[PDB]
């Protein structure tokens, strides 16, 4: 229990960071509510890697039955927040 | 809070990621996530920890003090 | 590693050398516990991670814990004039200088080599490669509760074998006249193990 | 060198040809199973969330398990040439074996004792 | 910042 | 002895003539005081056993059992207050009277110099026990349980009565002091072998044996907490006391008429301790552990060596205490969920932290954790058997292993693990049941401190 | 060592067995032999509380060593000269044992070439 | 693939409820109410008095009882001087080396 | 965890989960990140090659051959995130996850130390007692009569109503309570 | 008291760096002191004689010609 507590804005910032560092995406057209397969022209095999990177970033794992439902990065943020009991 | 560096500073160039990217794009393949792994080779991480540097860590001043005490024990006899 | 050292102690008890086994018992705790406590610091800092694949360089980011861990691994190996030497040396001598089963002798030497090998495995995947751990850094090893016991155990791992072996009474009679390739055999073994593991990992 | 299943080391269901099936009868079965399971899940959660509940939730499957492993045995037991033989051995085989073991050991002992040649230097307490 | 830690009744 | 028995009688008018509210307090307190009075029997400053009359006496063997029987009454009364809270005053008084009568008859049995009084009371202890089981048990198997419990015992006891009468007609008296100095070798013959069988099988069914042990788990399972406690702690010790007293006149037929029973006991020990693994009912688990433990007592008594008798007495006392304790612990959780299955409530260390220490300490006494007296008995019995035949330690050791195994399984799958969140009815622990566990445990500590008391006539 | 490659193969018969040494009489050569002398008396070694394993013709330097260790306390680094003398005497005893071993080996060679 | 419009509204509602609950788990400064409120003397208090009682026990019960404390005999060396008897152990015969 | 698996597993889902497990075991073999990046590009190439294969007979056959190849050359000791099944800290904190109803047995003395909390708690309990019947009827009135169910819960269609069966998702103990 | 950084190498307190450096330097100073003063422990230091460089006259085997 030496790690700074997790906060929503930080989660969102780090997610968008990881995403901007993904070469198949344009930072300019990036925001939350953005859809990977429709707005950002991606496919399922890339969403897999997106969620893998989220995991390797925050240090925990997300099951496939739920990962399959993560398309908007705000969904990722809300999942990571409901898993880690953040409320602010 | 913790401020995040600029996402754009993470460049493949100057790492083994460059070698891997070349070996890949040879056969037509590109590594997109390459940049998200860059910080592990940049900044203070940039370097190479070799086995002697770890074992012989502290050998300098250890040798110095060994010599000091050896000379003192000669002086004393 | 602890199970291996226990097997070695039982070997010692097999060739009628109990005092040596007890001296190894006493000299082993220091560096073994220091090793566990360095591991525990690393784990408390990296958020419960215990898998060396996600540890990376620890010199730059934990120089003190890393130096103590190296001292521990050395004492575990021969590394003359540390705590481990003052027992393991005589262990190897007694085994290679008595009417013992040859297979036991052979696999004990092989196991000392392997001791060096996995000591180096730790030192490599935890102290000499480049990071694999998450990008957020919440590392702190300054709390005096972490440093004072570790450094006490380090002073132990360094000087305690000398101290004891010189203060104890003479229990048995050590054989002290053997060919060069038997008195220097433990060191040769450990060194070859280090080199082989280094090559395999590079 | 491909995997060979065993009663303990089983098949991971990814090398089972029954999962790589698109047959509509199989899928109808799967759907029926999910329906049963969801029905039971709702029946359990309507109690687990009832705020007018002051007692635990009774599980009849467990009650059946226990009633079957203890009390439904003898009525559903009929003697057979296999049951009888397994019972006979399990009951009177270890006994016979250990009887002859102890009898031989103690006869040998008492023989040496009456004869001599067996020493009990400091046996004082037995 | 501080949070209520849930615990059984240890009075009895 | 009258100074211990007549108060136990006046307890009855105290029970009935008392106001409905103050009936429990009075009887509990005065029963504690009687347990105290029973501590004078330990004033033995010589090798000359205490004879108070032609009928009542107390040797180092009967004194521990008498003290245990006088000490268990208040604990049973306490344990029996959460149930019976909704029963009528008269029913509560009747329950208390059953328990008091059991106490009295048992103190008599252990104080008896003559075997006919012992038999009469040995049999009289069936009426209150059967009543308790069949009238205040909860399930329908009450009745079959009571039937088994009655008729195993009676079919075993009748031959015992015949043999006692035969001994009377042959010797002139069934006194135990006389039958010990005036003794004669029993000529080896089928008649005397059947006499041995008659004298032994009643107790062997009451210890019990392995082959005849089905009456015990049915009862314990279907018996209220008090019946289970007294049964396990005393009504089994009854058979061992009887065997120890009556084996003097069966010499030397015990040398070769024992192999069957030593063997059955040593093997059924393993069988029962293994059953205690694949057992869904906690009470059945405790019962089968009791059987596994009494097997050692039977074997020990059969080889009749000093170490053997000593270990048997220690194991009797310790097992009584710890089994009463385990049944109390089980009934604690039963009163919450009203189920005997050990799989339903499996995270109770996150709600009852203190009550878990009682589980821990008991299961440690169940297994042989030293310096517990549950361990000294097992150890000296092991030693006696090893001297008997050096091949007994095999079975003894595998029994030890299985014992540790199922005790750890009990406490793990009952206390440790994830809590059952649907169990909103897990009220915290009652001061009363906590006192119960404390009163069961502290005496074990004290005995472990002073084992000289529970050794027996041999030491 | 190589004493094992000459025995376990290549004419075991002409190499010694450690369990039986000496296997030849002491008078087979060495017309006269000064039976080894032990300085220390039994009472000395009993009073000093030695172990049966330590009374092997090298107990007098060991007694001087223990006496030095007692007198020079807490200076446990002293008494390093006495340690060397005990080690030296033990080395000489080991040399003598090696000599017995090689002597028997060479005697075996005789029985080979005498026949 | 993806959350259905119904499951998404479900998640949103459960989410605002959860984030109210967790906020309620937050404590106020005045709770817990918690009413109403010598360099190394530990040495003395935990060493000296215990040593007193233990020395009493040892010296006056364990000793003063036979074969309770038994010490391996002390080493005697040639050249030493036994104390009670004053005996002098003769030194060793002179080494030939 | 939060979602309930469906009746059966589609083909695309099978392929994605195989992709995920393969990349994880490959990370476990390829410990260094560059090595892993390289062989992961290779693995994505191997997948994307048969990506537009329309037939199903050959699709499932390729999938099963891939599952076989994965079971072979499979890391026996793969990386497992600590808080995940098979990890070091899997249920390490499941012993401090005391439910909420354990407070209904608290003593008024223990309660007087946390008054605001228990006022809030009674508010919540009133909320639940009020919403119960409404959500129960919302459930019973919108069960598809087809006869097959789905295990998923509906949201609170009507305004002012709380989503059915929420007191166990909400009120769920935290994930690292100390 | 630390500042948790993100993807960057953090600064270190003089304490830990200096303390680990001191421990390692002490280890090496000890290994050099004991090695210079006591080198007769890792190496033989007692001449292991040659069992084949001895003289039959000194062992006892007679001529074998006639004895
Ligand atoms: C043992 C055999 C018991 C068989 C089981 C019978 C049974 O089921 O109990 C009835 C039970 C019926 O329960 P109930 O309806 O509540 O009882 C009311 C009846 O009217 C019956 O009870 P009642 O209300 O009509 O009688 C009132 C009476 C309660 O008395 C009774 O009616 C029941 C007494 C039964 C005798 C129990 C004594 C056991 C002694 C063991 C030693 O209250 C008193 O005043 C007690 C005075 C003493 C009565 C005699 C008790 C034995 C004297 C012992 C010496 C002490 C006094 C000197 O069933
Ligand atoms: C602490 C528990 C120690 C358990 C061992 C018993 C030692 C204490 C003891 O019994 O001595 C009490 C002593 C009278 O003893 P005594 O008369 O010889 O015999 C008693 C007959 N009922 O009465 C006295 O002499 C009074 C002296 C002060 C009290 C004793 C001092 C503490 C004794 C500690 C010694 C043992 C410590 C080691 C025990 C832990 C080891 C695991």
């Amino acid at each position: 229990s030496d790690a700074p507590p997790l906060t929503l804005d930080g989660i969102k910032d780090r997610v968008l960071y990881v995403l901007k560092l993904y070469d198949k995406i344009d930072p300019e057209k990036l925001s939350v509510n953005s859809h990977f397969m429709k707005d950002l022209g991606l496919d399922s095999l890339d969403q897999v890697e997106i969620i893998m990177a989220m995991e390797d970033e925050f240090g925990f794992e997300i099951p496939d039955i739920d990962a399959e439902k993560l398309m908007c990065p705000q969904e990722i943020v809300d999942y990571i927040a409901d898993k880690k009991d953040v409320y602010e | 809070k913790m401020e995040l560096p600029d996402y754009r500073q993470w460049k493949i160039e100057g790492t083994p990621l460059e070698t891997v990217q070349k070996k890949l794009a040879a056969r037509g393949l590109r590594d997109p996530w390459a940049r998200n792994e860059a910080w592990r080779y940049m900044g203070g991480f940039a370097g190479n920890i070799t086995f002697p540097s770890v074992i012989l860590k502290g050998f300098k001043w250890g040798f110095a003090a060994f010599v000091v005490a050896l000379g003192a024990e000669y002086f004393l006899d | 590693s602890t199970s291996s050292q226990l097997g070695l102690m039982m070997v010692t008890l097999g060739m009628n050398q109990p005092h040596l086994a007890f001296l190894h018992i006493c000299t082993h705790a220091f560096f073994k516990a220091m090793l566990f406590m360095c591991s525990g610091s690393i784990i408390h800092s990296l958020a419960d991670e215990q898998d060396i694949r996600k540890m990376g360089n620890i010199t730059k980011i934990m120089p003190f814990t890393s130096s103590c861990l190296v001292i521990g691994s050395l004492a575990l190996t021969g590394m003359p004039f540390l705590t481990g030497f003052y027992s393991k040396d005589l262990i190897i001598e007694a085994i290679n200088t008595c009417n013992t089963n040859a297979w036991a002798l052979l696999i004990t030497l092989i196991a000392t080599s392997m001791t060096a090998m996995y000591s180096m495995r730790i030192i490599y995947f935890v102290t000499m490669t480049k990071p694999r751990f998450p990008p957020l850094i919440s590392i702190n090893e300054n709390d005096p509760d972490l440093m004072n016991p570790i450094k006490r155990l380090a002073f132990g791992s360094i000087f305690a074998g000398f101290v004891i072996s010189y203060n104890i009474p003479p229990t048995s009679i050590p054989v002290l006249t053997m060919p060069w390739f038997l008195k220097t055999t433990a060191l040769i073994i450990s060194v070859l193990g280090f080199l082989i593991a280094l090559e395999l990992n590079n | 060198s491909k995997y060979k299943p065993a009663p303990l080391a089983t098949l991971p269901s990814t090398l089972d040809p029954a999962e790589y099936d698109v047959s509509p009868e199989t899928r109808r079965a799967q759907v029926e199973r999910l329906s049963i399971r969801a029905r039971l899940k709702r029946e359990y959660l309507l109690q687990y969330n009832d705020p007018k509940r002051v007692s635990h939730i009774e599980d009849p499957a467990l009650i059946r398990w226990t009633y079957a492993r203890s009390a439904n045995i003898y009525p559903n037991f009929r003697p057979t040439p296999k049951n009888s033989l397994l019972g006979a051995v399990a009951g009177f085989g270890p006994l016979i074996f250990w009887y002859y073991v102890f009898k031989t050991d103690r006869d040998r002992k008492e023989r040496l004792i009456q004869e001599g040649k067996l020493d009990r230097k400091f046996n004082i307490s037995y | 910042k501080r949070l209520f830690v849930v615990k059984p009744s240890l009075y009895y | 002895m009258l100074k211990i028995i007549l108060p136990s009688l006046m307890l009855l008018p105290l029970t009935w003539l008392s106001s409905p509210k103050k009936t429990w307090t009075n009887v509990t307190s005065y029963s504690f005081l009687i347990s105290l009075t029973s501590l004078t029997l330990l004033w033995q400053t010589d090798e000359n056993y205490k004879n108070f009359s032609n009928m009542f006496s107390s040797d180092p063997l009967s004194t521990p059992l008498i003290i245990l029987t006088a000490w268990l009454l208040p604990l049973m009364l306490m344990a029996s207050q959460n149930h019976l809270k909704k029963d009528n005053n008269v029913l509560q008084k009747l329950y208390i009277s059953m328990l008091i009568s059991l106490q009295i008859l048992l103190i008599m049995t252990f104080s008896a110099t003559e075997l006919i009084m012992f038999y009469i009371l040995f049999e009289a202890t069936l009426i209150p026990t059967l009543i308790i089981i069949t009238r205040w048990g909860n399930q329908t198997e009450r009745l079959n349980a009571g039937i088994y419990f009655l008729f195993y015992t009676l079919i075993g006891s009748i031959p015992l009565l015949i043999a006692l009468i035969l001994i009377q007609n042959h010797v002139g008296t069934l006194n135990l002091m006389i039958l010990s100095f005036t003794t004669h070798t029993l000529d080896a013959s089928w008649s005397n072998n059947l006499l041995w069988l008659a004298c032994m099988m009643a107790f062997l069914i009451k210890m019990p044996l392995y082959g005849v042990h089905l009456w015990l788990p049915k009862a314990h399972v279907e018996a209220p907490i008090a019946g289970s406690m007294i049964l396990a702690a005393i009504l089994l010790k009854l058979g061992s006391y009887g065997m120890i007293r009556i084996s003097i006149i069966l010499d030397p037929l015990t040398k070769y008429m024992a192999y069957p029973f030593i063997l059955l006991s040593l093997w059924g020990m393993i069988m029962t301790s293994s059953i205690c693994l694949r057992q869904t009912d906690l009470k059945s688990l405790i019962a089968y552990s009791s059987v596994s433990h009494m097997a050692l007592v039977i074997a020990s008594i059969m080889i009749q060596t000093p170490w053997s008798f000593m270990g048997a007495t220690m194991l009797m006392i310790a097992h009584g205490l710890t089994s009463s304790l385990l049944f109390c612990l089980a009934n604690s959780n039963y009163e919450r969920i009203h189920s005997r299955t050990m799989i339903m409530a499996r995270g109770l260390q996150m709600v009852f932290p203190l009550m878990a220490t009682w589980w821990l300490m008991a299961s440690l006494a169940n297994l042989a954790l030293p310096p517990s007296i549950n361990l000294m008995g097992e150890l000296f019995i092991t030693m006696s058997l090893f001297s008997w035949s050096n091949f007994t330690i095999i079975l003894m050791g595998i029994n030890i292993i299985i014992t540790g195994m199922y005790s750890m399984y009990m406490i793990i799958t009952t206390q440790r693990g994830k809590l059952t969140n649907h169990m909103i009815n897990l009220q915290p622990s009652h001061t009363r049941e906590l006192t119960l566990m404390a009163l069961h445990m502290i005496p074990l500590i004290l005995l472990t401190t002073s084992p000289k008391l529970i050794t027996g006539l041999t030491m | 060592g190589a004493h094992l490659t000459r025995r376990y193969l290549w004419d075991a018969s002409v190499e010694p067995d450690p369990e039986k040494i000496p296997s030849f009489p002491p008078d087979l050569g060495f017309p006269e032999r000064k039976e080894r002398v032990m300085v220390a008396t039994q009472q000395e070694m009993m009073d000093a509380q030695l172990t049966l394993q330590q009374r092997d013709y090298c107990a007098h330097y060991l007694i001087r060593l223990l006496k030095c260790k007692r007198d020079s306390f807490p200076n446990f680094l002293a008494c390093k000269h006495e340690q060397h003398d005990w080690d030296y005497c033990e080395h000489l005893d080991y040399v003598k044992r090696m000599k017995e071993f090689e002597r028997e080996r060479r005697l075996l060679q005789r029985k080979k070439r005498r026949a | 693939s993806g959350y259905t419009p119904d499951e998404k509204l479900r998640l949103q509602q459960l989410r605002e409820l959860r984030r109210r609950w967790l906020k309620d788990q937050e404590l106020s400064p005045r709770e817990p109410v918690l009413p109403p409120r010598r360099s190394s003397l530990f040495a003395v208090s935990h060493v000296l008095i215990p040593m007193w009682f233990v020395h009493y026990y040892v010296k006056y019960h364990m000793a003063t009882k036979p074969y309770t404390i038994v010490s391996s005999k002390p080493r005697i060396f040639p050249g030493d001087t036994i104390l009670e008897t004053g005996e002098v152990i003769p030194p060793m015969r002179d080494f030939p080396d | 965890a939060f979602c309930a698996p469906p009746a059966y597993l589609t083909h695309q889902q099978k392929v994605l989960r195989l992709y995920k497990r393969a990349l994880r075991h490959l990370e476990s073999w390829c410990i260094h990140r560059d090595k892993y990046r390289y062989f992961a590009c290779l693995m994505r190439a191997r997948f994307e090659e048969h990506k537009n294969e329309k037939d199903m007979m050959r699709a499932t056959q390729l999938l099963r051959e891939a599952e076989e190849e994965f079971w072979q050359n499979q890391h026996p000791q793969p990386y497992i995130f600590p808080d995940s099944p098979g990890g070091t800290s899997f249920e390490r904190y499941e012993c401090y996850k005391v439910p909420e109803w354990c407070l209904d047995y608290w003593h008024p003395s223990e309660k007087a130390m946390y008054p605001d909390y228990f006022s809030k708690r009674e508010q919540w309990k009133k909320l639940r007692m009020e919403s119960w019947d409404r959500e129960v009827k919302q459930l019973q009135e919108e069960t598809s009569p087809d006869g097959i169910m789905t295990e998923a819960l509906p949201p609170a269609r009507r305004e002012g109503d709380l989503p059915p069966l929420w007191w166990h998702i909400v009120t769920r103990p935290r994930e690292r309570p100390t | 008291h630390i500042q948790p950084r993100y993807r960057e190498f953090p600064q270190l307190t003089r304490s830990q760096v200096i303390q680990g450096e001191f421990l390692s330097s002490l280890m090496w100073f000890w290994i050099l002191w004991r090695f210079w003063h006591d080198s007769d422990a890792v190496l033989g230091h007692f001449s292991y004689p040659d069992p084949s460089q001895w003289t039959d006259e000194e062992l006892g085997i007679p001529p074998d010609d006639e004895d």
